[PDB]
């Protein structure tokens, strides 16, 4: 009945650390670009 | 072929923003605050 969100007045600057808190992959939306930051990426459909 | 003889003349053939309002977001405004002097005179009496 309601809908989670996430706001900020800058950057969302959503990335994954390894153990020596290094980034791998990330993901950025900012203002003006959605930068996907990784080794990959994929689309994929339920049945694979 | 004077069948498919075509004639044209002039004629009269005639046919970018971003924006998105949230509600509100404002942060810890006036950050500025002790805890001493309430406490000296409280610990005082
Ligand atoms: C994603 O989820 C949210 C929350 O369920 C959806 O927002 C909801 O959108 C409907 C359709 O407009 C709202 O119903 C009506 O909204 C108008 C304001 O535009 C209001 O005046 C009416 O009285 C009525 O409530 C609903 O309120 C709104 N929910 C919230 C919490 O704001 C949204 O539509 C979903 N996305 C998609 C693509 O469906
Ligand atoms: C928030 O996200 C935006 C969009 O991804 C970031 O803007 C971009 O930031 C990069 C890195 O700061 C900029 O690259 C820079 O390019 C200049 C040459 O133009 C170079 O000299 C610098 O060393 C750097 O590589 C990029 O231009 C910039 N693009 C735009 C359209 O703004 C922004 O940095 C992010 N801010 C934060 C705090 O994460
Ligand atoms: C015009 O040429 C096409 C192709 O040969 C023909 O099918 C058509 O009948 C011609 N039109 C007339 C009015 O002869």
């Amino acid at each position: 009945g309601n809908a989670l969100y996430f706001k900020s007045a800058r950057n969302v600057t959503v990335n994954i650390l390894n153990d020596q808190t290094k980034v791998l992959t990330q993901l950025i939306t900012g203002p003006k670009a959605v930068e996907a930051y990784g080794k990959k990426f994929e689309v994929k459909t339920v049945s694979g | 072929d004077w069948c498919n003889v075509s004639l044209v003349d002039t004629s009269v053939p005639e046919p970018g923003i971003l924006e998105h309002d949230p509600f509100f977001c404002p942060p810890t405004e006036a950050t500025a605050r002790d805890f001493l002097a309430d406490a000296l005179v409280t610990l005082l009496v």
